[PDB]
């Protein structure tokens, strides 16, 4: 029993750990998403800045 | 082979008696080792079901 039950967990594991690793991989791209767009807001405000203190 | 040599050698011990008994057939019942030791012997099986 000890075999089996054991056996049977590895499968267990393994399914769930390749759970996770979808997981991990579609949390990153959309990580990399946000910092993209958040990226790009800090640019054209920037251009703002430079703009307002030119003027000033 | 025991069965056989026991039997043989049962019949050779009582022929010089010349007692009329006849053997009839000599059936092997039980081998079991040593209660004391059969702990062991069990656990030698257990670990290889461990092993894997």
């Amino acid at each position: 029993y000890n075999r089996m039950r054991a056996e049977r967990e590895a499968v267990a594991r393994r399914h769930r750990s390749q759970g996770q690793e979808e997981a991990e991989k579609l949390r990153a791209t959309a990580d990399y998403e946000v910092t993209r767009t958040l990226a790009e807001a800090e640019r054209q405000g920037r251009i703002m800045r430079g703009e307002g203190d030119a003027e000033a | 082979v025991i069965r056989s040599d026991t039997q043989r050698e049962l019949e050779e011990t009582i022929r010089p008696y010349d007692m009329g008994i006849t053997l009839l057939d000599v059936n092997f019942q039980a081998a079991r080792p040593p209660e004391e030791v059969k702990a062991a012997f069990d656990d030698a099986i257990a670990a290889r079901e461990n092993e894997q």
